[PDB]
């Protein structure tokens, strides 16, 4: 998948595809720097795939904690900022490094690029080959069309992300609800 | 052939398709990528023993063909030694994690038996003699 | 007859409006940059991030 | 049908059509490599032909559940959110690739580019066209002018697809039903 | 006829018509594929002369249903969707290929060149020249003309259609006009 | 390379996810028993309909052996070297060896094993004097001693 | 991570990115001047990731007060004007460096290129590479795509904040709660 979309990038530039990833082709690598960097810049928000509730204890008697996971985005669930410092937490606001008792935290992992879906990977793929077209033969008129074909995927994306979590009235319809029963 | 096992440099000494198929193991423990980068081909620096274990995907052709597309010689080469590595983590028996049927091995028996605790695991003679 | 029949078929016609009408859904436009993720609980009048 | 649609892109670019499969020396591979892009981004979205893993019950030994190989993008019908990772469904908010109950979940599947209907066939080789050409030859009349064929074969597609699924109102009209009767 | 078209599409390149069908003309075979292409892209929507409802009984003990006619697109009466995999029945949502009671369907069959209305003839034909000329000579004010003409001829065909077939008041009016009888 | 799954009593389809070269080799096995070819049969590429519906609910396994007798594509007899003919024939190979891995393919072992300090877990309880025993059953000869 | 934002901005003018780290030949030292320059003046603002001196109570010998060294603005909780002379606190409106009574003051911090969120480091980093392109190769499409970019990552940084600080209304609603009760 990730060599197709790197067939994809070198096709948007008009160059030869290849077949072989990891070669020695020298917009080979850029193909692939550009669309890790893309991922990384678009996966930051979260999404129905990224997002994950999790709760850690600092292990020893009260200090550090080493976070796990391929973290992008890290907000608290609690009432405090979190960082990451030296692969450990790190309290944003207290400047501080040792925790006293369990931090409950919504996480943003990273997801690579051979396991994401089809949508998601489509708009990355395409936003790349975009982003190297401009940056290389400059902004015309194939730029325009590579960045709405580029729309076109992220809002399929946007779809499936909305359909796969539901996100309905129920938050305040609850207390009007339950009432009734 | 397709592991290595041996303070922040670590060489890489096995070939390999991908760096993505290697995973470094420190006392056992799995290290993820994120923790450090490859300086080179046969270089390994951590951010801050020493057991390298290839495995090639199996999901995947590693070098897809096209209609259209250039073609070289060491392409064919290139995926014929993405069977042959395959084949040599199968032989040397870091990539088989269980069994799903009876073994039917014919009178030899199995040597280098850890001491098992969970009461369904195997046992050797060393315990079998201590309790005789 | 064909009064009763013409006013069965309006009340119908009548009932499939009110369907319509009652259903409630929100669009949301990927282009305007709203912050759906925050912009879903609000409730209480948070400060959503937007780029209209 | 699929030398059919490297014919519409080869003519897109003016060049002379094939008729042999495949042992061509034009650079037709493009056309290829993009109309099979294209068909995997426009089939990500749920289509009317799309299958369904009603009830598909773990074992306890295992633990992981098989996924079509052929999907492209998976819905829970429940409130989970599922994905592919290594072949088998996968939990994005647990991180886990274990089930212990069942699981409902709507997949959308790959269709080859000779077993689609006609109008998605024809506006898939369009719009591959249209990206081929925007590629190649640049944005000018031309490519507005096979946009604007493709848009107009992505709405047959919309109008067949609402003639396979009777999108009525048949939803909350059930009860008012119900009620007189 | 078809040979008229052919020559419709030369004349509209410029180029020398052709008095012999199926000749060893470069143009020619071009405009006969193209006018093959228009016209299975066209006939998929249904028309008076395409659209025939009938229906098929499994044959053997219940299995499968060897699809006859030379469909182009295939709608189910009943709320199942049909496909066409291998030359036979095929259920898209179920992935069978068997079926066990009879089923109801309408089909839209494929007309060929030399038995089809006047004004849908003339339609498909300028279409394939006006297609085949932005291919060739790129898109300017003989593009735009010939666009006109089709849109014409479009307009006709869908006087024709709309004439043969009676589209009238009479799906709830029924029910109101049988009551006061 | 293969699914396990329970199904309820009274089925007859089953629908396979396997990305299988041929139809003959998928084998489907009820209850840990093999099924012979003749009683079930393909309704389409991705559907197996049972002769006789199952009596009782019970396990479903439908496990993948790629034929390994010859190459599928054979070169110098015919093969016209193209896409298609390569990408089935590096499949086969790519096959075989997902069997290999996934390891149901394996019977016995003809020589002496070496775990290297490591313990045979989940070992079930030995039948026959031959077999090999676990830990569970040291534990009746530990009281009895 | 400041490596790839130097090669982001190489890639913005079109030259071939580097790998190693500050050894090369061409003018990427103007990317990290500017990407310094533009990080200090983004962080200049309030952002959600900077600390606060709650009490700070001077000793009456010396009788000035220390502040942090890599701050970059700072706002008394109080009535009070304050900044930085000769690395201590000072009093623009007193124009005297000693204190007698404690300071609440909120200062903001000055964080390193590898230790910053996400998107707020993209935010940089493409605004950087539009500075540089704007210097160098001119104010043309690819500017104004780049300044497109920029705003996009703002916005997603923008909404990043928003979400780690909840800026719901809770300052006079909280007299009528209390009244409620």
């Amino acid at each position: 998948r990730l060599t197709d979309a790197v067939n994809v990038t070198l096709e948007a530039l008009g160059e030869s595809r290849i077949v072989d990833i990891n070669t020695s082709n020298p917009s080979a690598g850029l193909a692939r720097a550009a669309l890790d960097r893309t991922r990384r810049g678009v996966l930051s928000t979260g999404w129905w795939f990224n997002t994950i509730i999790r709760e850690v204890t600092p292990t020893p008697n009260p200090g550090q904690i080493k976070v796990p996971w391929n973290q992008l985005s890290m907000y608290g669930l609690d009432g405090t900022k979190y960082g990451e410092r030296d692969g450990v937490l790190y309290n944003l606001v207290d400047q501080t490094k040792v925790f006293s008792d369990t931090v409950h935290l919504k996480v943003v992992i990273d997801i690579d690029f051979e396991d994401l879906p089809e949508h998601m990977a489509m708009w990355v793929a395409n936003a790349t080959a975009a982003q190297v077209y401009l940056n290389d033969l400059g902004a015309d008129g194939n730029y325009k069309s590579l960045l709405g074909i580029a729309a076109e995927y992220e809002a399929m994306n946007m779809r499936e992300h909305l359909r796969n979590q539901r996100y309905s009235t129920s938050r305040t319809h609850a207390a009007r609800k339950i009432r009734s029963g | 052939y397709s592991w290595s096992e041996q303070t922040t440099l670590i060489s890489v000494d096995i070939e390999y398709l991908d760096k993505s198929y290697i995973y470094l193991y420190i006392n056992n423990v799995l290290i993820s990528n994120s923790d450090y980068s490859w300086n080179s081909d046969t270089l390994i620096q951590l951010n801050t023993t020493v057991l390298l274990v290839r495995r090639t995907d199996k999901e995947y052709l590693y070098i897809m063909f096209a209609e259209g597309a250039a073609f070289i010689r060491e392409n064919l080469d290139v995926q014929n030694t993405q069977f042959l590595h395959l084949a040599q983590e199968l032989v040397e028996g870091r990539s088989i994690d269980g069994f799903y049927g009876d073994l039917s091995m014919n009178g030899y028996r199995i040597t280098h038996l850890a001491d098992g605790v969970d009461p369904k695991d195997a046992v050797n003679k060393g315990q079998l003699d201590s309790v005789s | 007859a064909g009064d009763f029949a013409r006013l069965s078929v309006l009340s119908q016609a009548l009932t499939l409006y009110e369907v319509e009408a009652a259903r409630l859904y929100n669009a949301v436009s990927a282009g305007a940059g709203i912050d759906v993720d925050a912009a879903q609980a609000a409730e209480t009048g948070d400060y959503v991030q937007t780029s209209a």
